[PDB]
């Protein structure tokens, strides 16, 4: 019985080993919007007689 | 090294928790000796193992 306790404690220590890490790489990334129209900013000014 | 100290501390706590779980591995006679100063049974056994 006391041997099972000693053997169990050793197995607990051996099981404390770490395997790996996992993380997401998202820094520096931004979403993109879509502009549907082109701004021209033009107006045609014409006289009444058209000259 | 800080890594060795952290590894020793964590492993030692795991052993103490497992040893004192369910039926303790250590009889009550040794606990009386290690708790004469005033420290608890878990703490007294922990320093002796170190």
């Amino acid at each position: 019985e006391d041997m099972a306790k000693i053997y169990g404690a050793v197995a607990a220590v051996s099981k404390n080993v770490n395997s790996s890490v996992t993380y997401e790489v998202k820094r520096g990334t931004h979403e993109l919007i879509k502009v549907p129209t082109i701004p021209h900013n033009l107006v045609l000014i014409q006289s009444d007689n058209g000259k | 090294t800080s890594g060795s100290i952290i590894n020793h501390a964590n492993n030692l706590n795991k052993v103490i928790n497992h040893v004192f779980a369910d039926k303790p591995l250590i009889s009550e006679t040794m606990l009386k000796i290690l708790t004469i100063d005033g420290t608890t049974g878990k703490d007294g056994y922990r320093n002796w193992l170190d």
